[PDB]
Order: structure tokens, then C-alpha cells, then sequence
DNA sequence: TGGTCGGCGCCCGAACAGGGACTG
DNA sequence: CAGTCCCTGTTCGGGCGCCG
């Protein structure tokens, strides 16, 4: 037994009928070469790595990057070709812990495992496929060939195997210490108890002994006895938390890659900083070719970016979760399909914030978008806290009742109350349920020629009013909308409209207040100005009434 | 030390890989307790990430139960085992079960835990349990026995089952018994009290085999259909006739004998919608003949065992829902309406959920299949809430539709 | 130098599904 | 009765942010 075995390994087959990686090493600069040789030789003394005779016919590239905020270097074996041929795993990391989830604890310890990937044995049979060739200062000296005896960084099975192995080791300690909270994320462990600080450290060291038994070492250097703790990119204080400071690039001239970094930072910021808006900054990224290309900022993306920076000026913080008190989510409409929300328990003390900006559909209204935001908040809350917050919504109780009872789709919002913070969400117009007595009846139709893209839109009415309009570069659908727009333009404040267009009737019955199509927006504009609109549908080509007559006019 | 029937997936088909969805704290606590006991009893055991298959899990409370029931969404696995439980070990369907005055449903799922499961197959029953706020990574398990909600469980256990049954079948040769997944449907024509009593007898028979039985009572003869109906009006406006012609024209895709000619004649002009239009005798007779045809059945509508059932649901408002079950378009095997279900006038999703359950139950009783639902809801709205209202041990297949109603043909 | 892995989030655009209406 | 074209909506993989 030349190399010792420490903890339960995980069987790892190759994908069937496939063989180990072969690919030649990188032209590594000699400066990088120095760092690897010292560490790799050290591994062999521990037993992390073993030398192999050329009987091992596998070569896979290798490279190194400096550890951020450290002088140390990180040793990464590229395994893109080995991943491709290695069996698939099921990832056990189902998400990221959020500090707003955490309950208040009297004593908190954060400890980091050292060489965590290297402390977990790789599968014995699978070890052969690791093989890589070391480099020398010159090309004369060959360099030794090495096979990992433990998990190597850059494999695709490394995270899941480590997380599953780590959980198995922790589980006996957790069962003996039911009242300790251990947040396990990769090798970072967050330990919290209501034990007094002296007793808590006893458990912390006692836990350290337990991890030592399996070869997991927690250095003092990464030990965090004293607040504020640094954990998952947050700063943790006894009663509050915040994101570690975010630096926003100052560039005077913005490329495409610039805006991406900017945007992605602002999304990270919006989890605590209320009211972050990325709409206009993202408008700059639509339909662009080169990540390197330079792009100028519109006066919209500039104003946006201005108030976004000013929100960051003042420090903000979130609080922790009190299972005894209710969860409350409040939502505000920010305009142009932008919504922000705050989740809290004590008024003005936020657990976290967030935004819902997603534009869903070619035609929509605010009530649908509010419903989408409520669902996004509900699922996010269930992940973090396992329950649905009570909702405070800027929509009248009667507005919501009118929408959901009348809509043809099942729709629902969980327990909620009205908050009178403007801008309120409302339905801009309502279609009549029954035909309007004494209102002019417009029979509308339009047709268009598939080849020429030419068409007509027109109407006929019971009073004898008539119109036909020629149109160029159109479609049958567009002319059916146009006919309705014409009837709305040319009618009084109350009007009955009869169409045979299912397309148009479907758009308009869903009461949209915004549309991608300018023509629909204009139809909306008119619907809002009317006092009463009745839309009715008849089947085309059935010899019905006005519909037959207007059909002849537009067909011509 | 019982023989394990070997099982295989349909050829060319890999195992299920379906992400676990977020669970409420209440559900996770129930699952952790349920799985801890099942691990102790050897029904399930923990597994590593090397297994690449996962199936979603969650917990439900059956109607009035108050006691959590573990539930696995095996739809993906069942689709990849499909040939097995149809082409080989399946169960025949008692055409007479729908005719019985009373039918009770029992959860026999526990029995499946007795039998063990093919060692090669257990890799495919893997399920991950999530943690609140991702405190822990996912705790993965797999099944060592026959899992509840898998479609192989009632087939592998059918040999064991019928033996446990046959004594009670022989004491009551008139009682029809049907098995669909975790459920036993027990249909008698007896009076209420005698029926309930015979159910206790079949309970004890399950008890002396070591099976525990924690029931749903149906009345399939009460079940009726929802005919397409035409309004009765003292006077008809132009709009009313336009609505009627549109409904009749659509209906003619189902009943080819519908005629609109004489009713169309009433709308020859370009007329105001509210103008009252007297009916002619010819239209009155055409309308009369039409109402009669709609009372009749569609010609050549018969169930086909090979073809899938499809269920369509429409939200009619005011707590009313309409549904059609069919296999071919416009050849409807049943059409119905539901009213005043749980959640009426406050929760559409709870009501749609209840509707899906009731419709699936009828399909199980009538045809021994579950339909694929065309659900009038937005995918994200359904997925967010449906598990909250689910009280059944099976889960049908569904898809999401967005079609607004140009004609209220089914309700009126 | 340029280069690895898993997770989650956002916003994008392209590729694909499918339902009506109309063309022969 | 196919086969298109519109039009819509979904999915999926790309980039970035963040965590090991
Ligand atoms: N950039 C990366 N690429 C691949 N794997 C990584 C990367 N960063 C971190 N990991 C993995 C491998 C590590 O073993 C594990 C923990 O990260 P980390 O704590 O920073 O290093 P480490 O635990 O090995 O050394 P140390 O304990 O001294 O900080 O997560
Ligand atoms: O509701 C859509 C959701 O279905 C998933 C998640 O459970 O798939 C399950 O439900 C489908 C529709 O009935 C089945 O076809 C599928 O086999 C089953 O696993 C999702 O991946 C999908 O988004
Ligand atoms: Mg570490
Ligand atoms: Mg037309």
C-alpha cells in the first residue's frame, strides 16, 4: 500500500466506450513554471499526487492563476476533454445561501477548509486518467508525469463530490449537536449558536477536531472569530449585514464589455440597494456584434446610470430573519415595465430588495406584470425562508377583482392588501359585456395580398358611414387591426365594433396598456379615450350582415 | 429474500434527470421526517452525486387527512418505463366500474414497500431533498423497494395483490375492484351502509397481510354530461343572432347537421347590433331542428385504447368551469361542467387544481387512463401554486394554452 | 501571456413550436 | 385537402455579475 486511503471515495466511471484524455501541454512561460514545481513536489510527500511511468498514456494541459487577494497561486488542470468523456453527475448545489435567510445568533464562527479539493480522495481506478506532464525551465529536461490521488481543480466532478463528501462528514457532528447551525457552501463553513462565546468556541474547536479526523484542516489564518465576518461576498455584523463594497467602472468611453460588467454589478447591488434600474443600460446591448465594440450612452442610459450611482452613494444594510414575525413584500411600479420590491418584517428594516423588469409578451398590461413580479417574489421567498410573504400591492382591491374574475386564464395573487403608494396599477379601459344601445355599429375588415404586400382596411356602419383605405407593405393581420383603429378614430365616444379577426379580438380583449407594435399602442390610445366600446366577433365568409359588405370593399 | 423482477427502460431512453423545485419549510420538515424513517426501515438509502438521475419530490395532504404524504413526480420515469407496464404486466380495466352506484378509493401504496426492487433499476428512483436557504447541499436518496407513484409498483405487485384479493372477490362475486397506481377502486351496487361495511372487510384482508390503509367515495352513476345549449329568447337582437350563428357554425364541426341558412337570412342588412329582429317561421324551425340535433350524440365517437386522452378546460367565470375529454378533435368522449368547487370566487388556481383532479379521477374510473390536460393558465402561475392545492397520489401530464374565447360555446 | 470546474442571478438573440388564414 | 406566411411564445446557450 504505497499510498494511504483516508475517507470514503466516490466511484466514477468513464462514459461508456470512451478512453482517457490525451492532449499536449501549453507553452507555459517560465515564470509560471516555477510556482507549479514547488507545489507539485510537495503534494507527493503528503500523498496527494503520485509519479507514473510512461505506462500511463494520458496527457492533459495545465495552467495556474494567482489567488485573488493573496500572493499564492492556484493550480488548475484543464480537463475540458476529460469532462466530455467522464460520466455525468447530479449536482447537489441547489442554490446560493442568502444572508437575509439567516436567523440572529449570539455567537458566529466562519471557518475555511484548507486544500479542500486536495483533501478528498479521487476514485482509485479513475486516478489513471488524471495524468499530465510537468514542464521545465528549458525544453531539454523532460519533467515528471503525475496522477492525482485526490480531487483535482478543474474537473467536472470535483464540486459535487466534495459537497457530498463534506456533508457526510458533517452529519454525525450535526446529529450530536442539533442546536448548532452549520451553513455548508463548498469548503466555507458558517457556524452559529446561541451558546455563550466561551462555550461556542469549545464546540468550534471540537468541530475542528472532528474535521481533522477526516484530514480536513481549518487554518487559523482563515478562521473568523470576530465580526464583521466575510461570508459569500457579504459583511456580517451582529444585527445587520451588507454587500461587500461594489466598485462601478468610471470609464469616460464605454465599450460593449464595459456595459456588461456594469449591468451585472448593478444586478448584484439591487439585492439590498432599493430602486436599481438597468433598463436603459441594457438597451445599449441589444443586437450588437463585438464585445469589444465601443458604444455611446444615450441620455436615457446616462440619467439612469446617474441615479443608480447616487443610490450607491449612501450605505444601506439589511437585517436578519425573525421566524416569529410575519414576512411582508411591498412592490412599487417604476415605469417602463420596471418593478422594485422590498421584503421586510419590521417597517423600514429590509431583509432584502430586488427588481422585476422582464418584458413578457408582445402586448401586455401592468396587472399581468404585477402578477409576474408577485410570482417571482413568492418563489424567491420560498427558497430563502420557505414561506410566502404577505403582499402590499399598489393596486386597488376592486381593480384586481375586475381583472381576475373577467380574464379567461386562471390567475391568482396570494394573501395581500392594498397600499396607496402611487403610481397605482389600474385597467386603462374596459370592454362592454353587451352591445351599446344608440351607439353606431362599425363593421370592420381588412385584407392584404400575400405577394404584393398591398391591402385595404375599411368599415361600414348602420348609419351609412363608410371608409376604405389603401395600405402598402402590410399583412392580413395588420389590416384587421387597422380596420379597428379606423372605426375607433372615426366614431363617437360610444361605439359597437364587429370584426371577424380572431387575432385582433384576442389582443384587445386582454386589455393591454403597452405593446411592441405601434399600431396596437394607437388602438390602446383610442380605447382609453372612449366611454364605451363593445367588440363582437362573427365568422368570416358566412354572409353575415355588415361583415359581408365590408369584406367585399377591402377584398377589391 | 424475495425474487426481484428485472426492469428496463424503453430502448434508447436514458433515465430521468429532473431538477428538484423549491419546497416550503412545512413540506421540507415533513419530507425529512418521512425520509428518516424510511431510511431506518431500509425502504430508501442515501446515495452520492455519481448517480446522475433525479426526480422531483414534495409532500401533500389528502382531503381532510391533516397528515403529510410523501409524493414523487415520477411522470418522467413512468414515461421511460412505459412499454413495461403496458405491453407486459399491466392490468385490465373493468368496463363495469363506472356503472356502480358507489366506488371507494383506497391508498394501498404502503404495500409496495414490502416487495424489493431490481438492484439495477434503483439508480433511476433517485430524488433530492432541498434545504431552506440552501443551508445544506441536497440530500439524495434512492429506493430499495417498490416506490409509491411509480407505474411498475402496481404491476410487479399485481401477482401478490390478486392473491390477497381473491378471498374477498370470492365472498362477493358482484363487487368490482380496479387498481390504478397507489389506489384501489372498489365498486359496489350495495346500499350505502353495506358498501362502507364491505370496505372494512377488504381493509382487514389488507391488514392480515401486514398492509396499513389510512377513503374517497365516488358515485359514477350521478356523473352526467354538459350538452351544448342554445339560448331561449322572447326577442332577438342583431347581436344575439350574430352570437347564435357563430356558435352554431362552430358547433357544425361536431354535429354536421347544423344549418345556419335561415338564421343568416335574418342578418342580410348592415344593422345596428341592438336592433330587434323578429324570427321567421323558417328560422324558428331551423333553430328547433338545431336544438334537437345537439341533444343527439356525435356519430362514430368511440373510445380507442391505443390513443391518448386529452382534456381541455375553460374558465367560464363565477366559479364555473367546463371540460371536454377526447382523443380526436371534435370527437368528444365526455363533456362536463364543474361549479362551486373549493376556492370558488376567491382562488382560480385552487379551482383549476380541483378540476384537474376530478377530471383525472373520472378518466381513471371510465377508461383506466389519465388524460393530458390543456390548462387555461400561464405556466409560471400554475407551477408556483399547484402543489399547494394537490391532494391526489398521481400527477397527470399537462400543457399550457392561451386561447381566448371568441364564442362561449360550451357554457352558454 | 490568451487558457479549468459547479452553482445561482440578469438580459440578449437565435432557433424552434404551433395555431390561423389564406393560396393552389 | 398540403403548404406557405404571419405571429406569437418558449427554450436554450451565449455574455456578464456573484459564490467556492
Ligand atoms: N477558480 C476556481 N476554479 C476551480 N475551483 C475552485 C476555484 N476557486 C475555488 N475552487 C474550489 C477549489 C477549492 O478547493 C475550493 C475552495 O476554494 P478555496 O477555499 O478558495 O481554496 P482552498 O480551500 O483550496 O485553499 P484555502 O483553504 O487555503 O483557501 O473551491
Ligand atoms: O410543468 C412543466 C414542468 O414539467 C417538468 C417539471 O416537473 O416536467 C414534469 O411535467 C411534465 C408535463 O406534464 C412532464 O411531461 C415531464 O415528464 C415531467 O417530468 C419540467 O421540466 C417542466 O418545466
Ligand atoms: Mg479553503
Ligand atoms: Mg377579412
Amino acid at each position: 500500500m504505497v499510498p494511504i486511503s483516508p475517507i470514503e471515495t466516490v466511484p466514477v466511471k468513464l462514459k461508456p466506450g470512451m478512453d482517457g484524455p490525451k492532449v499536449k501541454q501549453w507553452p507555459l512561460t517560465e515564470e509560471k513554471i516555477k510556482a507549479l514545481v514547488e507545489i507539485c513536489t510537495e503534494m507527493e510527500k503528503e500523498g496527494k499526487i503520485s509519479k507514473i511511468g510512461p505506462e500511463n498514456p494520458y496527457n492533459t494541459p495545465v495552467f495556474v492563476i494567482k489567488k485573488k487577494d493573496s500572493t499564492k497561486w492556484r493550480k488548475l488542470i484543464d480537463l475540458r476533454e476529460l469532462n466530455k468523456r467522464t460520466q455525468d453527475f447530479w449536482e447537489v448545489q441547489l442554490g446560493i445561501p442568502h444572508p437575509a435567510g439567516l436567523k440572529k445568533k449570539k455567537s458566529v464562527t466562519v471557518l475555511d477548509v484548507g486544500d479542500a479539493y486536495y483533501s478528498v480522495p479521487l476514485d482509485e481506478d479513475f486516478r489513471k486518467y488524471t495524468a499530465f506532464t510537468i514542464p521545465s525551465i528549458n525544453n531539454e529536461t523532460p519533467g515528471i508525469r503525475y496522477q492525482y490521488n485526490v480531487l483535482p481543480m478543474g474537473w467536472k466532478g470535483s464540486p459535487a463530490i466534495f459537497q457530498s463528501s463534506m456533508t457526510k462528514i458533517l452529519e454525525p457532528f450535526k446529529k450530536q449537536n442539533p442546536d448548532i447551525v452549520i451553513y455548508q457552501y463548498m469548503d466555507d463553513l458558517y457556524v452559529g449558536s446561541d451558546l455563550e462565546i466561551g462555550q461556542h468556541r469549545t464546540k468550534i474547536e471540537e468541530l475542528r477536531q472532528h474535521l481533522l479526523r477526516w484530514g480536513l484542516t481549518t487554518p487559523d489564518k482563515k478562521h473568523q472569530k470576530e465580526p464583521p465576518f466575510l461570508w459569500m461576498g457579504y459583511e456580517l455584523h451582529p444585527d445587520k449585514w451588507t454587500v461587500q463594497p461594489i466598485v462601478l467602472p468610471e470609464k469616460d468611453s464605454w465599450t460593449v464589455n464595459d456595459i456588461c460588467k456594469l449591468v451585472g454589478k448593478l444586478n448584484w447591488a439591487s439585492q439590498i440597494y432599493p430602486g436599481i434600474k438597468v433598463r436603459q443600460l441594457s438597451k445599449l446591448l441589444r443586437g450588437t456584434k463585438a464585445l469589444t465594440e465601443v458604444i455611446p450612452l444615450t441620455e436615457e442610459a446616462e440619467l439612469e446610470l446617474a441615479e443608480n450611482r447616487e443610490i450607491l452613494k449612501e450605505p444601506v444594510h439589511g437585517v436578519y430573519y425573525d421566524p416569529s414575525k410575519d414576512l411582508i413584500a411591498e412592490i412599487q411600479k417604476q415605469g417602463q415595465g420596471q418593478w422594485t420590491y422590498q421584503i421586510y418584517q419590521e417597517p423600514f428594516k429590509n431583509l432584502k430588495t430586488g427588481k422585476y423588469a422582464r418584458m413578457r409578451g408582445a402586448h401586455t398590461n401592468d396587472v399581468k406584470q404585477l402578477t409576474e413580479a408577485v410570482q417571482k417574489i413568492t418563489t424567491e421567498s420560498i427558497v430563502i425562508w420557505g414561506k410566502t410573504p404577505k403582499f402590499k400591492l399598489p393596486i386597488q382591491k376592486e381593480t384586481w377583482e375586475t381583472w381576475w374574475t373577467e380574464y379567461w386564464q386562471a390567475t391568482w395573487i396570494p394573501e395581500w392588501e392594498f397600499v396607496n403608494t402611487p403610481p397605482l396599477v389600474k385597467l386603462w379601459y374596459q370592454l362592454e359585456k353587451e352591445p351599446i344601445v344608440g351607439a353606431e355599429t362599425f363593421y370592420v375588415d381588412g385584407a392584404a395580398n400575400r405577394e404584393t404586400k398591398l391591402g385595404k382596411a375599411g368599415y361600414v356602419t348602420n348609419k351609412g358611414r363608410q371608409k376604405v383605405v389603401p395600405l402598402t407593405n402590410t399583412t392580413n393581420q395588420k389590416t384587421e387591426l387597422q380596420a379597428i383603429y379606423l372605426a375607433l378614430q372615426d366614431s363617437g365616444l360610444e361605439v359597437n365594433i364587429v370584426t371577424n379577426s380572431q387575432y385582433a379580438l384576442g389582443i384587445i380583449q386582454a386589455q393591454p396598456d403597452k405593446s411592441e407594435s405601434e399600431l396596437v399602442n394607437q388602438i390602446i390610445e383610442q380605447l382609453i379615450k372612449k366611454e364605451k366600446v363593445y367588440l363582437a366577433w362573427v365568422p368570416a365568409h358566412k354572409g353575415i350582415g355588415g361583415n359581408e359588405q365590408v369584406d367585399k370593399l377591402v377584398s377589391a | 429474500p424475495i425474487e426481484t423482477v428485472p426492469v428496463k427502460l424503453k430502448p434508447g431512453m436514458d433515465g430521468p434527470k429532473v431538477k428538484q423545485w423549491p419546497l416550503t419549510e412545512e413540506k421540507i420538515k415533513a419530507l425529512v421526517e418521512i425520509c428518516t424513517e424510511m431510511e431506518k426501515e431500509g425502504k430508501i438509502s442515501k446515495i452520492g452525486p455519481e448517480n446522475p438521475y433525479n426526480t422531483p419530490v414534495f409532500a401533500i395532504k389528502k382531503k381532510d387527512s391533516t397528515k403529510w404524504r410523501k409524493l414523487v413526480d415520477f411522470r418522467e420515469l413512468n414515461k421511460r418505463t412505459q412499454d413495461f407496464w403496458e405491453v407486459q404486466l399491466g392490468i385490465p380495466h373493468p368496463a363495469g366500474l363506472k356503472k356502480k352506484k358507489s366506488v371507494t378509493v383506497l391508498d394501498v401504496g404502503d404495500a409496495y414497500f414490502s416487495v424489493p426492487l431490481d438492484e439495477d433499476f434503483r439508480k433511476y428512483t433517485a430524488f433530492t431533498i432541498p434545504s431552506i436557504n440552501n443551508e445544506t447541499p441536497g440530500i439524495r436518496y434512492q429506493y430499495n423497494v417498490l416506490p409509491q407513484g411509480w407505474k411498475g409498483s402496481p404491476a410487479i405487485f399485481q401477482s401478490s395483490m390478486t392473491k390477497i384479493l381473491e378471498p374477498f372477490k370470492k365472498q362477493n362475486p358482484d363487487i368490482v375492484i380496479y387498481q390504478y397506481m397507489d389506489d384501489l377502486y372498489v365498486g359496489s351496487d350495495l346500499e350505502i351502509g353495506q358498501h362502507r361495511t364491505k370496505i372494512e372487510e377488504l381493509r382487514q384482508h389488507l391488514l392480515r397481510w401486514g398492509l396499513t390503509t389510512p377513503g374517497y367515495e365516488l358515485h359514477p352513476d350521478k356523473w352526467t354530461v354538459q350538452p351544448i345549449v342554445l339560448p331561449e329568447k322572447d326577442s332577438w337582437t342583431v347581436n344575439d343572432i350574430q352570437k347564435l350563428v357563430g356558435k352554431l357554425n362552430w358547433a357544425s364541426q361536431i354535429y354536421p347537421g347544423i344549418k345556419v341558412r335561415q338564421l343568416s337570412k335574418l342578418l342580410r342588412g348592415t344593422k345596428a347590433l341592438t336592433e330587434v329582429i323578429p324570427l321567421t317561421e323558417e328560422a324558428e324551425l331551423e333553430l328547433a331542428e338545431n336544438r334537437e340535433i345537439l341533444k343527439e350524440p356525435v356519430h362514430g365517437v368511440y373510445y380507442d385504447p391505443s390513443k391518448d386522452l386529452i382534456a381541455e378546460i375553460q374558465k367560464q367565470g363565477q366559479g364555473q368551469w367546463t371540460y371536454q375529454i377526447y382523443q380526436e378533435p371534435f370527437k368528444n368522449l365526455k363533456t362536463g361542467k364543474y361549479a362551486r368547487m373549493r376556492g370558488a370566487h376567491t382562488n382560480d388556481v385552487k379551482q383549476l387544481t380541483e378540476a384537474v383532479q376530478k377530471i383525472t379521477t373520472e378518466s381513471i374510473v371510465i377508461w383506466g387512463k389519465t388524460p393530458k390536460f390543456k390548462l387555461p393558465i400561464q405556466k409560471e402561475t400554475w407551477e408556483t401554486w399547484w402543489t399547494e392545492y394537490w391532494q391526489a397520489t398521481w400527477i397527470p401530464e399537462w400543457e399550457f394554452v392561451n386561447t381566448p374565447p371568441l364564442v362561449k360555446l360550451w357554457y352558454q
